[PDB]
């Protein structure tokens, strides 16, 4: 798993 | 690309200070029962509820970044998950309180006199649960469930039919004072308009173009490199929490001589 | 007879109070502050009690 | 003819003014040179009561000292006990312009009366438990202004008809009208041993009165506008009055002449309410200016200020203890300051 | 016992709270000038209006009680004068100085108005009419700073179509007072 | 107490000119603007005209405008009305009247029946 700020950061 | 988690944590502290400020001076004074005050107290509970959740988000990144590690899969995914539906869920709730307070003027300039008996408290506190509640539920739903799905286009429809209906409203209110300048004189509105209008286009509409590239145009890169910087897109709405208590309490006479 | 009744009875009232008892300034002046001094003890909003004593703690 | 006659009241009047110069030995001033001054006076509230929808007019003190009524003009009567800040009653007007409120001595009876020119007195003490409109007295040709009721069945009230009554509640006929006004009376204050009263009125004037014999005995003439409010020293041997020229001022009945002024040069509102400590040594004022004042009343310096109020001060009081202060506004909140 | 005391202050709490849905919803009217509470109700919305007529003719100690109602209603039929003189210190008062004046010219000159013989609008009548209202309305759009308004009409008929305009002018103050409070106008 | 004596007037033929006085003592001159009012024989009190706290503003009555004068002399507490060029139709008794309250601009109840403020006046006979 990848920790990031906010979902949807990068296309699906 | 990349942002430092200092100016995250500068926006969430100066919007937490600026929304209690806003919810003592609405409990302390007599404001009370005016549904007039019910939804601004609403709408800095959801710019509380963004600020903290992101802030949180952002500290827990930082500390989880090398040290204290506890489990690799399972608990970041579970730790995180509840983050990022708090977002989701302040999101909506800070996008429908902006809008309520918009036809609540609307009732009130355009059934002046049938007011106070078209909406009392009791009906306030109806639709400050109800808009609440299924913010909730379709932000633990847009999270929890698969939202590597088409759940973006209802994300991003929703917002535009908000903005739609928030720009016609002001604008036709502001259309109707016109005719009363002019009657008396046989400007203010101008400036207020834009401002309400502008921060909210300029602080929202970003971070939704960006929803709309992902699922549209994911591959070429023709104006595609505006997903990039995905982050200030969040910095522009913690901006717009800031900013909200500004625009519509402290503009009150009373709100400002309680504060 | 309209406004000649009127002067009549501003003359008998002013008649009856000029001939009244006065007594010097400094004779009710001195009574009123030894009354002040007589009750100065038990005056709760010029000598605050103590808590204990207060109804609206 | 009408030059005679005027003429005469021109000596009368200066007889009357060299005989109060005559008397005039020393000022206030100068025997209270050598007191020690109060302080300061810290004041803080204690309880916010809040169920009026329009602006407060009126309140009153029961006897007991802990429970009170007040007087909106959205059409209310309220009771409340200061101490745990409930409601024991509310009562619902017949006309919704009240001026006035009162409480009786005893604690069964409420008054109250407005621009409908009438007196209403409510019994509180039902047998079936609810209040009731006991009597109805009907006979003053302008607004009421103030009523103090003497006992059960005898009260006194004012009206803007430039007169003041004394009624009978059990028959509900006036015994005795006093009428030597020449604007409306404003406020009356009856003497401890209910013997006297004094009035004030809108020609910048007070009087006192003998409710017996019901004739006028002394006039007090300093001030220089309609006088609002009038206080009775506790030992019933001199007054205070408020008025429209900003200013506070003390009148004896034995020297016949004022005796002391409250005034400031930044103060230029009118006072709407005076009252007095238990000992006679402070004396509270509200104001225009939304707050209220304390004077130190033997030496005539402000020694507090109660500001705690939105809109104009209207009503005042203290209890008979002297524990409690409370004050009415036009914001429709009473506080109750100790 | 303290349980009935706060079961008591409880109902009366839960009356209290109906009596400001019915108290915030109608629209009190002073109507001084000329023609004791009568309420009515037009196109489902109620208005209360009262007469001061028992009074006497000193003003400056009961005009104050009026100090929030939505509007006065003004009724004028050297008589103009004291008219004009009642409007001025009425408009210039420190406690009614956001009331609205919905103001009523029930007549429908030169030797006691001389500045009629320069002024241009049989009609003769009509100028008049508007020497008139223009007398008033000079005094009124000299010192309202925005907060009220001066409504006048003409009438002379048998009051027929008289309750749609208080009903009219009385929308059109609340519009008003929210369009300004909003920053809008 | 509030005391405020008219001086002043009398037979004159009309074209001609009288000054009224009013001497005013009991309060402070300076704070009240004052008026002149007018009672005619057989009519009501009517306003004439009045002046303001320091004498910026002056208002009159229309018929006597252009040949009416109003003054006031603080220093000596006095209030003044010059008119030349009277009229039979002037013929009345004239009172000096005050603002209820100080520091105000709403002149209420000066040309009531019963006035507490007001001198007793002076008969001017054209
Ligand atoms: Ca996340």
């Amino acid at each position: 798993y990848r920790m990031e700020h906010f979902r949807w950061g990068s296309p699906p | 690309v990349f942002i430092k988690p200092e100016v995250f944590l500068s926006l969430g502290i100066v919007s937490l200070l600026e929304n209690i400020l806003v919810i003592l001076a609405v409990v302390r004074n007599g404001n009370l029962h005016s549904p007039m005050y019910f939804f601004l107290c609403s709408l800095a509970v959801a710019d509380m509820l963004v600020s903290v959740s992101n802030a949180l988000e952002t500290i827990m990144i930082a500390i989880v970044h090398s040290d204290y590690l506890t489990f690799e899969d399972q608990f970041i995914q579970h730790m995180d998950n509840i983050f990022d539906s708090m977002i989701c869920i302040s999101l909506v709730a800070s996008i429908c309180n902006l809008l309520a307070i918009a036809v609540d003027r609307y009732v009130t300039i355009f059934y002046a006199l049938r007011y106070h008996s078209i909406m009392t408290v009791r009906k306030a506190l109806t639709l400050i649960v109800a808009i609440w509640v299924c913010c909730g539920v379709c932000g633990v739903v847009f999270i929890v469930y698969s939202e590597s799905k088409m759940v973006i286009v209802c994300l991003i429809t929703m917002f535009f039919a908000m903005m739609l209906l928030m720009g016609t409203l002001y604008v036709h209110m502001f259309l109707f004072a016109r005719l009363h300048v002019k009657r008396i004189a046989a400007m203010k509105g101008a400036v207020t308009i834009t401002i309400l209008l502008g921060v909210f286009i300029f602080c929202w509409a970003p971070f939704f173009l960006h929803l709309v590239l992902i699922i549209t145009c994911p591959t070429n890169p023709y104006c595609i490199c505006y997903t990039a910087h995905f982050n200030t897109y969040l910095v522009l709405i913690m901006c717009n929490s800031v900013i909200d208590p500004l625009i519509y309490a402290f503009r009150s006479l009373e709100l400002r001589n309680t504060f | 007879t309209a406004s000649i009744a009127q002067a009549r009875k501003l003359v008998e009232q002013l008649k009856m109070e000029a001939n009244i008892d006065r007594i010097k300034v400094s004779k009710a002046a001195a009574d009123l502050m030894a009354y002040c001094e007589a009750h100065a003890k038990e005056d709760p909003l010029l000598t605050p009690v103590p808590a204990s004593e207060n109804p609206f703690r | 003819e009408l030059d005679q006659l005027r003429q005469e009241a021109e000596q009368l009047k200066n007889q009357i003014r060299d005989a109060r110069k005559a008397c005039a030995d020393a000022t206030l001033s100068q025997i209270t040179n050598n007191i020690d001054p109060v302080g300061r006076i810290q004041m803080r509230t204690r309880r916010t009561l809040r169920g009026h929808l329009a602006k407060i007019y009126a309140m009153h003190w029961g006897t007991d000292s802990r429970l009170l009524v007040s007087a909106s003009q959205d059409g209310k009567l309220i009771i409340w006990d200061s101490y745990t800040t409930n409601k024991v009653h509310a009562i619902p007007l017949r006309s919704s312009w009240v001026m006035t409120c009162a409480y009786a001595p005893s604690g069964n009876y409420v008054a109250c009366g407005g621009l409908d020119n009438i007196c209403s007195i409510y019994n509180l003490k039902t047998r079936e438990g609810n209040v009731r409109v006991s009597r109805e007295l009907a006979g003053h040709t302008g607004y009421l202004s103030c009523c103090r009721f003497l006992d059960d069945n005898q009260i006194v009230t004012s009206s803007g008809d430039t007169t003041c009554a004394l009624w009978d509640i059990e028959t509900g006929q006036q015994t005795t009208t006093f009428t030597g006004h020449t604007g409306d009376v404003m406020s009356l204050s009856l003497a401890p041993d209910t013997r006297l009263f004094v009035s004030g009125a809108c020609d910048a004037s007070a009087k006192l009165w003998d409710v017996r014999e019901g004739m006028c005995r002394q006039t007090f003439t300093g001030h220089e506008s309609d006088i609002n409010a009038i206080c009775f020293f506790p030992n019933g041997n001199a007054f205070a009055t408020g008025s429209d020229d900003a200013t506070c001022r003390l009148f004896d009945l034995r020297a016949d002449q004022e005796l002391m002024t409250y005034s400031h040069d930044n103060i230029i509102c009118g006072i709407t309410s005076v009252s007095f400590s238990k000992s006679g040594r402070l004396l509270l004022a509200g104001y225009d200016d939304f707050n209220c004042n304390v004077w130190d009343a033997l030496k005539a310096d402000r020694a507090g200020v109660l500001a705690g109020h939105d809109n104009r001060v209207s009503c005042l009081g203290v209890t008979d203890d002297g524990m409690a202060v409370a004050t009415g506004s036009w914001d429709s909140f009473l506080k109750i300051w100790n | 016992e303290e349980k009935a005391q706060r079961e008591a202050n409880k109902k009366i709490e839960k009356q209290l709270q109906k009596d400001k849905q019915v108290y915030r919803a109608t629209h009190r009217l002073l109507l001084l000038g000329a023609g004791f509470e009568t309420k009515f109700q037009v196109d489902k919305v109620n208005f209360h209006m009262f007469d001061v007529g028992g009074q006497r003719d000193e003003r400056r100690k009961w005009i104050q009680c009026f100090n929030d109602v939505t509007a006065i209603i003004f009724v004028v039929a050297n008589r103009l004068q004291e008219a004009l003189n009642l409007f001025k210190s009425i408009w210039n008062n420190r406690w009614l100085r956001t009331i609205s004046v919905i103001l009523f010219l029930n007549k429908q000159i030169e030797d006691y108005f001389p500045e009629f013989a320069r002024y241009t609008t049989d009609p003769r009548v009509t100028r008049a009419k508007y020497f008139i209202r223009d007398e008033f309305l000079r005094i009124s759009t000299a010192s309202g700073d925005g907060r009220h308004y001066c409504y006048p009409h003409f009438t002379c008929a048998v009051d027929t179509e008289n309750i749609r305009r208080v009903f009219n002018d009385c929308r059109d103050i609340i519009q008003r007072m929210h369009l300004r409070q909003y920053e809008l106008l | 107490q509030v005391q405020l004596q008219e001086s002043g007037g009398g037979l004159v033929q009309p074209g001609g000119s009288l000054r009224l006085s009013c001497a005013a003592s009991g309060f402070t001159f300076s704070n009240y603007k004052m008026n002149w009012v007018r009672q005619a024989p057989g009519k009501g009190l009517e306003w004439v005209s009045d002046i303001s706290q320091s004498g910026a503003s002056i208002s009159y009555t229309g018929s006597v405008k252009g040949r009416f004068t109003i003054s006031r002399d603080n220093a000596k507490n006095t209030l003044y009305l010059q008119m030349n060029s009277l009229k039979p139709e002037d013929t009345a008794v004239y009172y000096c009247a005050r603002c209820p309250a100080p520091f105000t601009r709403d002149c209420f109840d000066v040309t009531s029946t019963t006035y507490a403020y007001r001198g007793q006046g002076t008969q001017v006979t054209v």
